[PDB]
């Protein structure tokens, strides 16, 4: 019933620097050590370093020597992680741990990208006669090149939810995201209705309704 | 540095069953080990320290044991919230090192994927790029291989994968693979194929289309 509260998500351009924070409540940080750990997308935990707030002494893993700098301020009972010369390799969720690992922060997501806000481009993934079996056809929408996350995808103004699979976004080398949203439906319905995906990207206020009609090949 | 070899990396089980995962330290760490759990939402909690001591609040179904340099975590009577990721952590020396992790997911019967291949839309082609997507719908287990072959030549580095979280209703996974080429390199070839290998298929299934016929 003690906690560590980390700062909000960051969107930073490469070559720049960021300072994340972790504020403790329920104890005085000078009494224990404060650690920072990294977790790249879909990967494991990697230790960065730790600090003794009582005297400011730090220890780092050699792999982060010229990348991370850790500090603490007992007056605010907060610890900081400053990451320099950001590259794509730095995109990850950063955790703060203290009280021997008993307590962990919720984590702070850092996304390194040089891209400016951009709405997505929406292309159809047309149901094909060749890609039809047992009375069902698969169709979808490719929402490509948008920044930043998140994007909302609906089908037939939300009246279609069953069988829908909207995949998690992939950050491309361009510093832009892309994802696919597919759905399997009765192939017969393709003769009485047109399927449309409703894509909405709030940061750029881009709303697109894309019709996905059959195109066999 | 002390290397922590955690195995298995994946574990499939059902409600009420017991499961165990182990970590092996490359050097003598004499029980200076902890077990952490990370839920699907990202939050992390320590369940055990000193190899076998449970922290306050942690359920009785969790236990840890030592056998030489092999440290194990056992979850008896699995419950719904236990479907998570686990990591061992050694605090014997700096730098601190973690195990590779172990995913505890829901056991289910085998389910072969429904494979579909989608050619790039003409609206995208005219803008300069071409994205060919291969869809693997509702399959189990998670293990699946997708190979892109353009004119039989195996592709590498020009595709990206994305996989859904185990489905709440049928416990299956779905995966999408996207091959990305420039309009120019796309037009240099004819047959685009997606070869899928999965336990539920007797032999790998290949789905293809011939550019130019579109």
């Amino acid at each position: 019933q003690v906690q560590l509260q980390q700062s909000g998500a960051e969107l930073v351009k490469p070559g720049a620097s960021v300072k994340l924070s972790c504020t403790a409540s329920g104890f005085n940080i000078k009494d224990t050590y404060m650690h920072w750990v990294k977790q790249r997308p879909e990967q494991g935990l990697e230790w960065i370093g730790r600090i003794d707030p009582a005297n400011g002494n730090t220890k780092y893993d050699p792999k982060f020597q010229g990348k991370a700098t850790i500090t603490a301020d007992t007056s605010s009972n907060t610890a900081y992680l400053q990451l320099s010369s950001l590259t794509s390799e730095d995109t990850a969720v950063y955790y703060c741990a203290s009280y021997y690992g008993i307590y962990w922060g919720q984590g702070t997501t850092l996304t390194v990208s040089s891209a400016s806000t951009k709405g997505p481009s929406v292309f159809p993934l047309a149901p094909s006669s060749k890609s039809t079996s047992g009375g069902t056809a698969a169709l979808g929408c490719l929402v490509k090149d948008y920044f930043p996350e998140p994007v909302t995808v609906s089908w037939n103004s939300g009246a279609l939810t069953s069988g829908v699979h909207t995949f998690p976004a992939v950050l491309q080398s361009s510093g832009l995201y892309s994802l696919s949203s597919v759905v399997t439906v009765p192939s017969s319905s393709l003769g009485t209705q047109t399927y449309i995906c409703n894509v909405n990207h709030k940061p750029s206020n881009t709303k697109v309704d894309k019709k996905v009609e059959p195109k066999s090949c | 540095d002390i290397q922590m070899t955690q195995s298995p990396s994946s574990l499939s089980a059902s409600l009420g069953e017991r499961v165990s995962l182990t970590c092996r330290a490359s050097q003598e760490i004499s029980g200076y080990l902890s077990w952490l759990q990370q839920k699907p939402d990202g939050t992390i909690k320590r369940l055990i320290y000193a190899a076998s001591t449970l922290d306050s609040g942690v359920p009785k179904r969790f236990s840890g044991s030592r056998s030489g340099s092999d440290y194990s975590l056992t979850i008896s009577s699995l419950e719904s919230e236990d479907f998570a990721d686990y990591y061992c952590l050694q605090y014997a020396s700096y730098p601190r090192t973690f195990g590779g992790g172990t995913k505890v997911e829901i056991k289910r019967t085998v389910a072969a994927p429904s494979v579909f291949i989608f050619p790039p839309s003409d609206e995208q082609l005219k803008s300069g790029t071409a994205s060919v997507v291969c869809l693997l719908n509702n399959f189990y287990p998670r293990e699946a291989k997708v190979q892109w072959k353009v004119d039989n030549a195996l592709q590498s580095g020009n595709s990206q994968e994305s996989v859904t979280e185990q489905d709440s209703k049928d416990s299956t996974y779905s995966l999408s693979s996207t091959l990305t080429l420039s309009k120019a390199d796309y037009e240099k070839h004819k047959v685009y194929a997606c070869e899928v290998t999965h336990q539920g298929l007797s032999s790998p299934v290949t789905k293809s289309f011939n550019r130019g016929e579109c």
